[PDB]
RNA sequence: AGCCAGGAUGUUGGCUUAGAAGCAGCCAUCAUUUAAAGAAAGCGUAAUAGCUCACUGGUCGAGUCGGCCUGCGCGGAAGA
């Protein structure tokens, strides 16, 4: 059982994320079901050693968001391209 | 040495190598050799190295070469003006941007594999790095 | 001392010589008896406090130069 | 290397030993063949006698469990542990023949009614 | 002395030491093993 | 990390060889007594012997091991 910390993006675009991974957080989004596609960030090193193991993609995971808990899949991920690093991350409602 | 079996022209345009790579990601076996710098591949270096890290694992488990020289390249034989039409074709490249995936095995052990793809880094003119395959 | 274990195997297999190639080539059978009869030889020759025990390094000696248990 | 709970396991083992025991003898073991050894393994399961050699800190941990506290200044040194758990004594007799047969080693000091005993007055046992 | 710009380990006995601004193999062992970075 | 000590039986494992006894090579790499000791990591012998390692008991008494991402450096670096 894996859990994630997050915070709502105020911004969005091209800028914003490239500040976002200069600053080592990066962004994700979260959607499907019902609700509104929820656009978040995450702390880079944490979900890089999570997703280090298998689990990770296979399983239910929990992501804190204002308090509020939301179980997601992991769906499709961006990686930088020669670094291990990760661009960004889908997360399903399950 | 690898090279295309016909093409639809004979001579190219020089072109501009920019941007990242498509197939960054181990498609195929359980590890790869991914290019971290930017430039061409000659066939000959695809040869070598291929030959380095097949001496390596003394033809055990399985490789495959994910980069393959489709462009020619020109060359204006010594004591000769400029102009009078453009030179002939004497080998070809492949043209490599940060991220591809050049080389990749599998059926072998890690360390063997990365003790190989070291071996075979060594013959090659760009920056490489050391790859696993990931799920998802 | 008492013959050495690979002796005893060579003359309770019914063969000369053990295998060139152990675990490969196998040369020839020995019952549990034999294993027992030349391990109490070799238990007045052994380190074991059983009779497992010095039956078992006669297995391996019995293994390490190809002759089978039967 | 061994786990933690190998060693509490072990702990566990020579503590179980130590309360079933009438008297220990320890002694240092070094510089003594696996054969010697073989053959005071084979007289120590002919008098009955429990043999070990344990790690010190290890020792010090089944000895707390009453009433052995005496011995913790006998695990300088390395340390090979005699407890006889039928009959008392025995050996006590069997580790001097052997140090004065072999010649090697120590035999530093034992433990019997609650009581430290040293080198020389073992005798008595 | 081999005077190379790539030294290295040729053994457990091989020692890398730096002396004086300059990277130095020294072998307790094989006198052949000696190595300078330069 | 150093230092003290052990590093054993089958057994000189089988095959080969004039010899191959951990230590030319080929194959197996078992089991025993064990705190621990590879059918042996290097030296050594005509083959042994012998030196030493892996491993462990002791002493000592508090931090240590090697990767990840980076910043700045060192060598690589010789001409009138
Ligand atoms: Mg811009
Ligand atoms: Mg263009
Ligand atoms: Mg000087
Ligand atoms: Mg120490
Ligand atoms: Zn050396």
């Amino acid at each position: 059982m894996f859990t994630i910390n997050a915070e709502v993006r105020k911004e969005q675009g091209k800028g914003a994320s490239r500040r976002l991974r200069a600053a080592n957080k990066f962004p994700a989004i979260i959607y499907g079901g019902k609700e509104a596609p929820l656009a978040i960030e995450l702390d880079h090193d944490k979900v890089m050693n999570m997703q280090a193991k298998a689990e990770f993609y296979s399983e239910v995971l929990t992501i804190v968001v204002d308090g509020k808990e939301i179980k997601v899949k992991a769906q499709d991920v961006q990686r930088h391209p020669y670094k291990p690093k990760l661009q960004h991350i889908d997360f399903v409602r399950a | 040495m690898l090279q295309p079996k016909r093409t639809k022209f004979r001579k190219m345009h020089k072109g501009r190598n920019r941007g990242l790579a498509q197939g960054t990601d181990v498609s195929f076996g359980s590890f790869g050799l991914k290019a971290v710098g930017r430039g061409r591949l000659t066939a000959r270096q695809i040869e070598a190295a291929r030959r380095a890290m097949t001496r390596a694992v003394k033809r055990q488990g399985k490789i495959w070469i994910r980069v393959f020289p489709d462009k020619p390249i020109t060359e204006k034989p010594l004591a000769v003006r400029m102009g009078k039409g453009k030179g002939n074709v004497e080998y070809w490249v492949a043209l490599i941007q940060p991220g591809k995936v050049l080389y990749e095995m599998d059926g072998v052990p890690e360390e063997l594999a990365r003790e190989a793809f070291k071996l075979a880094a060594a013959k090659l003119p760009i920056k490489t790095t050391f790859v696993t395959k990931t799920v998802m | 001392k008492t013959p050495p274990a690979a002796v005893l195997l060579k003359k309770a297999a019914g063969i000369k010589s053990g295998s060139g190639k152990p675990n490969k080539d196998k040369v020839g059978k020995i019952s549990r008896a034999q294993l027992q009869e030349i391990a109490q030889t070799k238990a007045a020759d052994m380190t074991g406090a059983d009779i497992e025990a010095m039956t078992r390094s006669i297995e391996g000696t019995a293994r390490s130069m190809g002759l089978v248990v039967e | 290397a061994l786990n933690l709970q190998d060693k509490q396991a072990i702990v566990a083992e020579v503590s179980e030993v130590a309360k079933g025991a009438l008297s220990a003898v320890v002694a240092d073991s070094r510089g003594v063949t696996v054969d010697k050894m073989t053959e005071l393994r084979k007289a120590g399961r002919e008098a009955g006698v429990y043999m070990r050699v344990v790690r010190n800190t290890l020792l010090r941990r089944a000895v707390e469990g009453t009433p052995f506290e005496c011995l913790k200044d006998a695990f300088v040194g390395p340390t090979l542990i005699a407890y006889v758990t039928e009959h008392p004594g025995a050996a006590a007799r069997l580790f001097k023949e052997f140090a004065k047969a072999n010649a090697k080693f120590e035999v530093k000091a034992a433990a019997f009614e609650g009581e430290l005993i040293p080198a020389s007055q073992i005798d008595r046992l | 002395m081999k005077v190379r710009a790539s030294v290295k380990k040729l053994c457990r006995n091989c020692k890398i030491v730096k002396r004086d601004g300059v990277i130095r193999v020294i072998c307790s062992a094989e006198p052949k093993h000696k190595q300078r970075q330069g």
